[PDB]
């Protein structure tokens, strides 16, 4: 299925992937496209930040759904 | 070199969309007001 990734500036990433995937491989995926470390990512859905080790159908996260996503600062 | 983190992890304040900086938890949010006001 397909899903966005969305920057706080509204760039848009677009994704492949299924309800069983990690978060964790959500964040490899946006690696291979953006060249971000996945540490250095931040997954953000219904207002709640996502956790590596839970999956796409763990939060609900249903197809053409949305993630923000917010690079951590350095030092943080 | 070290400053190509923030380079990346901060975009221009007037280039922020405002529904997605709503969306971010609260935490965040204050996070991320701090650092503008340190530019
Ligand atoms: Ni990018
Ligand atoms: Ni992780
Ligand atoms: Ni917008």
């Amino acid at each position: 299925m397909q899903i966005f990734v969305k920057t706080l500036t509204g760039k848009t990433i677009t994704l492949e992937v299924e309800p069983s995937d990690t978060i964790e491989n959500v964040k490899a995926k946006i690696q291979d496209k953006e060249g971000i470390p996945p540490d250095q990512q931040r997954l953000i859905f219904a207002g709640k930040q996502l956790e590596d080790g839970r999956t796409l159908s763990d939060y609900n996260i249903q197809k053409e759904s949305t993630l923000h996503l917010v690079l951590r600062l350095r030092g943080g | 070199s070290d400053a190509g983190i923030n380079l990346i992890a901060l975009p221009a304040f007037s280039q922020v969309d405002p529904e997605v900086f709503a969306a971010l938890p609260a935490e965040l949010q204050r996070e991320l007001k701090a650092a503008y006001d340190q530019r």
